[PDB]
């Protein structure tokens, strides 16, 4: 009785919050260790919430040969409570036809091209979209974390640089 | 989802098929309000009654009337209602 119409990755909304606005405005580039909000659209209104919440989960896949031993595959359900330090997803806003999910990512994950899949209890998995994961100096739990803000502006978001040539005198 | 597949769990196909099918019970109930269903019913009634009587007569005359037409008819009704209620 549940059918997913389409998923909307709010790229133009969270791309500026992730400081990736200059990179794209249609593709979704996200930084590790930071939650991002997406929207799921149903085909028909849900009769009950929690039974429908129980039987659906979603996976993240990356690499040519994904596995749970290389940390290149992850599976997690749509739950209202869970560990915020690992992969998780909580519904922030509920509509008759749409849900707003806020996915969270661990501060230590493999970078590369990712793909999101959804699994129904009976039906097969369906691909929702693709996104890319990158390091960020804005996260306190990341290995690369810059305390200053102007240094972040100069060393990461700047595209115009200077190269010094000549002798030591001039 | 494949209706047929090897699953390493005992009675896996049963549970997989029931969870695949049974949430459509109200849809099965509601989709039967068209007159085409009535036409199909009136057609299949004769289409199933006539071979039943023919086979019942031949079977009764074959087994020295130990089992005849009424037994065949009531059995046909019993598994018809039961399979309609509990079938996939
Ligand atoms: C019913 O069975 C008995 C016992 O064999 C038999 O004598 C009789 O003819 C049968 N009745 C029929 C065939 O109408």
């Amino acid at each position: 009785a549940l059918g997913i119409k389409s998923c909307d990755f709010q790229a133009a909304r969270n791309n500026e919050e992730h400081h990736t606005k200059a990179l794209s405005s249609r593709r979704l580039f996200v930084r590790r260790g930071q939650p991002f909000t997406i929207i799921l659209y149903f085909r028909a209104p849900v009769r009950a919430f929690l039974p429908a919440l129980k039987k659906v989960a979603l996976t993240a896949q990356t690499g040519e040969q994904p596995s749970k031993i290389n940390r290149t595959q992850a599976t997690f359900p749509i739950s209202s409570l869970g560990d915020r330090k690992w992969w998780s997803a909580v519904v922030e806003e509920r509509d008759a036809q749409s849900w707003t999910i806020s996915v969270t990512t661990p501060a230590d994950a493999v970078i590369g091209h990712y793909s999101l899949l959804l699994q129904v209890s009976g039906r097969k998995q369906l691909l929702l979209g693709q996104f890319t994961l990158l390091f960020n100096p804005w996260n306190r739990e990341d290995a690369v974390f810059l305390k200053n803000e102007a240094q972040r502006m100069e060393y990461l978001l700047n595209q115009n640089g200077l190269i010094y040539l000549g002798t030591a005198d001039c | 989802d494949d209706p047929l597949q090897q699953t390493g769990q005992l009675f896996g196909g049963l549970v997989r098929d029931i969870r695949r099918r049974y949430p459509y019970y109200l849809s099965d109930i509601t989709d039967a309000f068209s007159p085409q269903v009535l036409a199909a019913v009136i057609f299949i009634y004769f289409a199933a009654l006539s071979p039943a009587i023919t086979f019942g007569g031949l079977l009764g005359e074959k087994t020295r009337n130990q089992m005849g037409v009424s037994e065949l008819l009531i059995s046909t009704a019993v598994q018809g209602i039961l399979f309609a209620l509990l079938g996939a």
